[PDB]
């Protein structure tokens, strides 16, 4: 065998940085990261402070409230009204949640229970949903036309808002259902069959799911929100990640005038009590926010961003003391 | 009774046809043949056993058990989350890459086999010799070499070029000998097959031992010419030899291959396995008790979960009546699926890729390439470089390891005055003198360089003869042979030490010429004048010394005796002024490692030697007791001598092996020199070497025996020697057996002897391993294995074997790490080694360099290897919490399988490649720094747990610092990234970036491809997943508080590594920290310097510097006519 090639790979010389963790180079980060980090603490702590929101739970799950009677809705149709006052008036647009809690919609034999190719409006798929919805796969001759544990869950109860002004009448708050899904879900993942025009002809021998009461002809009179390109149907189909969570319902747009939106005042929830979670100690929930230019309402990120740049903060003047110390 | 001079192989029918192929190739021979074919094998998957036999080596390894567990385990269908038809091939890919590497390797042997096999002896096959490969001779085939030729096989000398069919042969493969040995032959078979048409003919029938590893004696018998003719070892040229000094010689091939008497004293090949790999098995383990630990914890918890919230969730209906405890059991599985990345599939590739990037590095060192010999090193196996970075104890050889065979003339004291320092004209003038010229002297050549030209003039001028009869003494005294074919006067010395003296005096002057059975022609300064030999006095090891008896063409009788210092010594007539100062002289050249020789004569007058020289006829007539009665009229004429001088020849060591000694000290490697040679030749590569210095009080096996039996006797640990002291141990072969103990009831006393055996080898340890250094000569090859095990087995050390040739085999086979000193035509020891570089010093930087390197970067692999996928593994332990224990990912589907080997694979892989603590200029120079691999310190079991606690602290961070962002609002609005797929992309994306910044705080070394690597897999994470998008990142990352938790989570898990790090180096630097620090403020480095000076007096002779390697018998060959033409 003859020489050995000089290349600085082989001969393990190649061009290369060697870093230190010197005083110089460690102590002032654990300080510029204490110094950035607290600003951004205090304006997430203020800016989620400043944003108004009211929760208000109608589970019904205890007495004294108007919505027990619907924990056992002896009929079907049950209605609770439930009172509320907004301190202060809510500006800008206004986004109406509702908030399921104890309910793990994260559940491994519970997520998977979907077939994504038929929610893409694949036509196979349409008359032979997979084994993944398995238990609501069939209901009695034909199949589910959204199978799966997760649309046959789906949330329905439905809530309406009322003013009640000076002359004490109820008024309506207008509540768009559109546009409340995530636009990637609404125009690409989920797609009704092809086919036809009319989407009673489309789902033409499938039965609608076990649990709900009509098929999925007619979840929305507009042509646009019916079929598995509902927006409710895909806000309950995008499973959320914790126990704790809650979903978009309904947008109230900021008014054409000077106005806020939702003049404070005295309000009556109108909920028609239809989906059952006292079985399961859940809590059902109907959470008003407004929008706010840093995402949501999140006091937790305020405190952390605080902790972390105070620690850090902490952190270098011992890191520096130490180090002179052992200078 | 222990003998100083003899290697033990004691202590450790076949039949034989010529020229007849046919017959012992019948079926009664054949077993399923009892005789073995010339070929050599060495590598191990010839054409079929690679399967069985790599994959039974390659689930050595725990993972690849844990691997085959899970895929048994994800084909039950009731579980199995996966096809089966794709969770088989990762394991058969990895597989397949490392038995490709091991393949790769084995290939590179089996050519290195066909190099051997190669060889191109001629042998008898036709009417006549035709040329034939190794592997082309069986046992009975009559085969021809010439000069230099090594030996195909055990040979029986038929006949030779030589008169008397006389062959020397050059053993130094066999074992340490430096000297030649000649193999005579039988009278018969002398006198009949010297013409190569009767050796065709040639039909002997050989009835001898069975194949043995006996090398010193063979026992068999030659029918021939109807008549059987016994066999000794002085007809058997064994498999190592090298002819020398022969122009052809003819044998008959006894043996073959495996069955040659050195082939079997190689030991048997064992799978080596490196400290780490048993570490690595260990810690697979314990992550798969965790693992099933885990699994059984959340396996329960579901079960508790589903007895309440589970039966009464009406969503959570399957139309499957299972009870809690059923499905707790049945996501048990669920979670041994979840939870077994937390060892993944590329821990093995990872690491046989980081190592077959190691190993290249000494293939392409050209600060380990010997250019004079065109050899560069070999990690010939791929498998054992962390623990290049772990050796305990090096076991060296000695005869072409630490010295390069090469002996010369330096210095030579007469009179009293000390000839050969540096020197001009009648006085000293300066230290830059040039070569002295010996354009005078006809018959010098410039092989001798001396540097003195005091001594030429005292030659020249004449006016002190005694200077010259101290040159023509080592002219005469010698038993070397000359060659004149062409005019060269080519000199063929038995003895190095000979060889050596009888050219330098040839230089000088006085040159031997031409020899016969009675008669010797020196030319003194070129007066041509033939001398009488009358009577030459043999050497032998217990005599110490050669004398000649000659006549002066005037008509007077002298007599010239060289030998050891102390035997003359007690010669010596009563005047001897010359006695103190020589004395002094022979300390001095003592002093400086050198071989001396004291030089004396006598004057003999014609009626004292007429009945001494019938007393020596009846000496030599009387063959009962030949050799005892010679050592009689010997003892009687050397009585007063008169003392002349003495002689210093230098066995040259290898460059750099005083200095690697040395370094290699510094780090706290032990060197053990174990050799075959001679005593008194390895005591002085000792002190040569400087492992052997005037501190150190040498103990012998007498004294060491003492010592043994002391302990035995005690206890029927204490040191044996005071702590402050300094001592070394030459301990030979044979008394290596006599202290180690190596020299029904029956049943029942075999444990006390085992037991007082088992004793007796681990106090031996203990003592020698109390020793600075430690010698053993005269030892056989299973006797330099044994020293190895011994080591191994009673102090737990990692061994290292050093050597060349044959004898060094088993040692090397037997280290955990086994180097073969190559560049020689000698390839044995390179074979079955597993690194082969040409040189000893080339041991600094495999070790100090590559080795130290290939621990620190293995452990630093190690150690974040099993970081960032506890990191990554148990955020889905975590999760079970906040999903019913349901066993549900918290990362999406494809991130699981592409994170192991896309997303984190590179960047520790390149810095398993390439980094670097310090230069290795600044290794060497710092030895010290060996030690922590010595101790096993940079990865403990508790290292290993470190990092588990550091990916189970990350794991938490990754998860709890999203959760806590998401449990409140979060980006609310239509495009909200609420649920659980963007769940999935904080958690993913905030742990890429944490494991590929942790790794960037780990490396040591940035180069571009480790910067590339960082930021490569953190930028692929980001592009990759936008290819699959459905649609959740679109939305998840683009939003301010999906960043600002990713940026949050990340810190959080990093600048608590970073004050951790600062503080450990603030506060405990380590050995390597300190070094970075003042890098540049390093300046003084001093060369290594020999000892100069170590000059004493008050006691006559502290240490007897006596060295000649040489063997009886060469004197009788010139008393008769045997070795005369
Ligand atoms: C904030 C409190 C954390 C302190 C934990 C207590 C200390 C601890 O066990 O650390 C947990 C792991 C450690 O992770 P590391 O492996 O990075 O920590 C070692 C560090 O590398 C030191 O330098 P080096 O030798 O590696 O170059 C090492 O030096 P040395 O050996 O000379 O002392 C020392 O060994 P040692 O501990 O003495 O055996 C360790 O601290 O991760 C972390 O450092 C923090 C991760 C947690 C992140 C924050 C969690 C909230
Ligand atoms: C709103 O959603 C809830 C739950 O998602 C619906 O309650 C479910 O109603 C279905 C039938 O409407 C029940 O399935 C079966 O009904 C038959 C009667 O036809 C009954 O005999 C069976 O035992 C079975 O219950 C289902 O059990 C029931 N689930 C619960 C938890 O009460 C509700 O009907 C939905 N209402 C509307 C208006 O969509
Ligand atoms: C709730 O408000 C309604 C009118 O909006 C009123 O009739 C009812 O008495 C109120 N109930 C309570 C408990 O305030
Ligand atoms: C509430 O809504 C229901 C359904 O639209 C309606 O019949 C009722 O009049 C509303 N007002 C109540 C319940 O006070
Ligand atoms: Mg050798």
């Amino acid at each position: 065998t003859r020489r050995p090639d000089n290349t600085a790979f082989k001969q393990q010389r190649l061009p290369a940085w060697q870093p230190i963790l010197t005083a110089g180079t460690v102590l002032p980060i654990f300080f510029i990261i204490g110094l950035i980090f607290i600003p951004i603490g205090i304006g997430i702590f203020v800016t989620s402070n400043n944003i108004r929101e009211i929760e208000i739970d109608y589970t019904g799950t205890e007495p004294s409230s108007p919505c027990n009677k619907c924990l056992s809705p002896d009929v079907t149709p049950c209605f609770c009204t439930i009172n509320f006052t907004l301190e202060k008036s809510f500006e800008g647009n206004v986004f109406m949640y509702y908030g399921l809690s104890n309910f793990y919609q994260n559940h491994r034999r519970y997520v998977k229970s979907r077939d994504d190719s038929q929610l893409n409006g694949d036509s196979s798929a349409l008359l032979n949903p997979s084994k993944e919805c398995e238990p609501y796969r069939r209901n009695e001759d034909k199949p589910i036309a959204p199978c799966g544990a997760i649309a046959n869950s789906m949330f329905n109860d439905t809530l309406e808002l009322f003013l009640i002004g000076n002359d004490s009448y109820p008024i309506p708050i207008a509540l768009k259902k559109k546009g409340i899904a995530w636009w990637t879900d609404k125009n690409v993942k989920f797609r009704n069959p092809p086919g036809g025009d009319n989407l009673e002809e489309r789902f033409k021998g499938t039965t609608k799911p076990v649990n709900w009461l009509k098929p999925v002809y007619m979840l929305d009179s507009d042509p646009d929100n019916n079929g598995f390109i509902n927006e409710d149907f895909i806000v309950w189909m995008r499973t959320a990640a914790l126990p704790t969570f809650r979903k978009l319902y309904r947008l109230i747009e900021r008014k054409s005038d000077l106005h806020p939106t939702l003049p404070a005042g005295r309000y009556s929830l109108n909920v028609t009590y239809n989906y059952p979670v006292h079985y399961f100690d859940g809590r059902k929930r109907m959470i008003l926010s407004t929008i706010s230019w840093m995402g949501g309402k999140n006091p937790f990120l305020g405190i952390a961003y605080i902790a972390v740049g105070s620690i850090s903060f902490l952190l270098g003047v011992v890191l520096l003391v130490i180090n002179h110390k052992y200078r | 009774q222990p003998n100083d001079e003899v290697v033990p192989y004691s202590d450790d029918t076949w039949q034989v046809k010529a020229n007849d192929r046919k017959y012992h190739e019948q079926p009664h021979f054949m077993n399923t043949s009892k005789y073995a074919n010339n070929a050599i094998k060495t590598y191990k998957y010839n054409a079929f056993t690679f399967i069985p036999m790599n994959l039974f080596e390659q689930f050595k390894r725990a993972a690849n058990l844990y691997f085959l567990a899970l895929l048994i385990l994800q084909a039950v269908p009731q579980i199995s989350t996966l096809a089966w038809y794709t969770t088989l091939v990762p394991l058969l890919v990895v597989l397949g890459v490392t038995a490709i590497k091991d393949l790769v390797d084995d290939v590179a042997r089996h050519k290195m086999d066909k190099e051997i096999n190669n060889r191109t002896c001629e042998v008898i096959k036709d009417g006549r010799f035709k040329v034939a490969k190794w592997k082309e001779i069986q046992v009975g085939d009559v085969i021809r070499l010439k000069k230099n030729d090594f030996v195909p096989a055990d040979i029986l000398l038929l006949s030779s070029s030589e008169p008397n069919s006389l062959c020397y042969v050059e053993t130094a493969e066999l074992d340490g000998e430096t000297n030649l040995k000649f193999k005579m032959s039988l009278e018969i078979t002398d006198q009949y097959l010297q013409r190569e048409d009767t050796l065709a003919t040639f039909d002997g029938f050989i009835e001898c031992e069975e194949p043995n590893n006996r090398l010193d004696k063979f026992t068999g018998t030659l029918f021939w010419r109807n008549t059987s003719f016994p066999l000794d070892a002085d007809k058997i040229l064994l498999r190592g030899c090298v002819i020398r000094n022969t122009d052809f010689c003819h044998g008959l091939v006894i043996f073959a291959g495996a069955d040659t008497k050195i082939m079997k004293n190689s030991g048997k090949t064992r799978f080596k396995r490196t400290k780490i790999d048993y570490l690595m098995n260990y810690m697979v383990y314990t992550i798969f008790v965790v693992l099933i630990l885990l699994s059984a914890g959340l396996a329960i918890g579901h079960a508790y979960w589903e007895a309440q919230v589970g039966n009464s969730s009406w969503y959570l209906y399957d139309g499957e009546d299972d009870t809690p405890s059923y499905r707790g059991f049945l996501i048990f599985w669920g979670y041994i699926i979840v939870l077994n990345t937390m060892v993944p599939i590329s821990l093995y590739v990872s690491v046989e890729v980081i190592r077959l990037g190691q190993s290249h590095f000494i293939n392409w060192d050209l600060q380990m390439y010997y250019a004079e010999k065109d050899t560069p090193a070999k990690a010939r196996t791929t498998t054992l470089n962390e623990q290049l970075g772990q050796i305990h104890y090096i076991f060296s050889d000695k005869t072409g390891t630490l010295t390069q065979n090469i002996m010369t003339f330096k210095k030579c004291c007469i009179n009293g005055q000390i000839y050969g320092d540096h020197r001009d004209a009648s006085q000293h003038n300066h230290n830059k003198i040039e070569q002295v010229d010996f354009s005078w002297n006809t018959y010098a050549d410039g092989k001798l360089a001396f540097y003195d030209h005091y001594l030429i003039e005292q030659i020249q001028s004449g006016k002190e003869p005694e200077v010259r009869q101290f040159f023509f003494l080592l002219a005469v005294c010698h038993t070397v042979m000359v060659d004149r074919t062409d005019g060269q006067l080519n000199y063929q010395a038995a003895s190095p030490d000979e060889g050596a003296l009888v050219n330098a005096a040839r230089n000088f002057g006085f040159a031997f010429l031409a020899r016969t059975q009675n008669t010797i022609t020196i030319s003194e300064l070129g007066t041509e004048r033939t001398y009488n030999v009358l009577a030459i006095l043999d050497f032998n090891s217990d005599r110490k010394r050669m004398s000649i008896i000659v006549r002066t063409p005037e008509g007077n009788i002298k007599l010239y005796c060289k030998g050891a210092d102390t035997v003359i010594y007690e010669r010596l007539h009563r005047m001897n002024p010359t006695k103190q100062e020589t004395q002094d002289a022979l300390d001095i050249f003592a002093n400086e490692t050198l071989r001396t020789l004291c030089l004396c004569y006598k004057e003999i007058e014609e009626k004292e030697f007429t009945e001494w020289n019938k007393k020596f006829m009846a000496a030599s007539v009387a063959s009962t007791n030949r050799d005892e009665a010679l050592d009689k009229v010997y003892e009687e004429i050397e009585k007063d001598l008169i003392l002349l001088g003495a002689t210093a020849i230098e066995d040259k060591l290898q460059d750099g092996v005083p200095e690697t000694i040395s370094k290699l000290a510094k780090a706290d490697i032990k060197i053990w020199v174990l050799t075959g040679d001679k005593k008194e030749t390895a005591e002085n590569i000792g002190f040569a070497c400087e492992l052997l210095t005037e501190d150190t009080t040498i103990c012998y096996g007498e004294d060491i025996n003492s010592l043994l039996h002391a302990r035995m006797e005690n206890q029927r640990q204490e040191s044996f020697f005071p702590p402050g002291g300094n001592r070394a141990l030459i301990i030979t072969g044979s008394w290596l057996n006599e202290i180690l103990l190596e020299k029904r009831m029956r049943t029942q006393s075999k444990r006390r002897l085992e037991a007082k055996k088992e004793q007796r080898q681990k106090n031996f340890v203990d003592l020698a391993c109390e020793c600075s250094a430690v010698i053993c000569c005269r030892v056989t090859p299973k006797q330099k294995a044994m020293v190895v095990d011994l080591v191994k087995r009673y102090k737990k050390a990692i061994t290292l074997a050093i050597g060349d040739g044959a004898n060094d085999v088993n040692m090397i086979k037997t280290a955990h790490i086994g180097v073969g000193i190559s560049g020689q035509e000698g390839m044995q020891a390179v074979m079955s080694s597993d690194y082969s570089f040409a040189q000893f010093r080339y041991l600094q930087r495999l070790l100090l360099v590559h080795g130290r390197w290939s621990y620190i970067r293995m452990c630093k692999f190690l150690r974040y290897f099993f970081y960032k996928n506890f990191a990554f593994t148990l955020v889905h332990f975590w999760y079970s919490f906040f999903n019913g224990y349901s066993a549900q990912t918290a990362y999406e589907d494809w991130f699981i399988t592409l994170y192991n080997v896309l997303y984190t694979s590179l960047p520790v892989l390149l810095m398993g490649l390439l980094d670097q603590d310090v230069s290795d200029k600044l290794s060497l120079r710092f030895p010290g720094l060996y030690i922590v691999g010595q101790r096993d310190l940079l990865f403990n079991y508790k290292r290993f747990f470190v990092s588990l606690l550091h990916g189970v602290l990350t794991s938490m961070i990754l998860f709890f610092i999203p959760l806590g962002a998401y449990l409140q609002t979060v980006g609310q609005d239509g495009e909200a990234p609420s649920d659980y797929q963007s769940f999935a992309v904080t958690i993913a994306s905030a742990l890429v970036i944490t494991v590929n910044f942790q790794i960037g705080l780990d490396t040591s070394y940035w180069t571009f491809v480790n910067a590339f690597s960082i930021f490569g897999s953190i930028a692929l994470y980001f592009g990759i997943m936008f290819d699959f998008h459905t649609g959740t990142a679109s939305n998840a990352l683009r939003q301010p508080y999906i960043w600002l938790t990713i940026i949050l989570t990340v810190a959080v898990c990093l600048l608590p590594v970073v004050a951790i790090r600062f503080l450990s180096m603030t506060i405990w630097p380590s050995e390597s920290d300190k070094i970075q620090k003042h890098r540049k403020r390093l300046k003084a480095e001093e060369q290594w310097q020999r000892r100069q000076q170590v000059f004493r007096r008050g006691v006559s002779t502290r240490r007897s510097a006596y060295a000649f390697s040489h063997q009886r018998g060469y004197a009788d060959l010139i008393s008769s006519g045997r070795s005369i033409r």
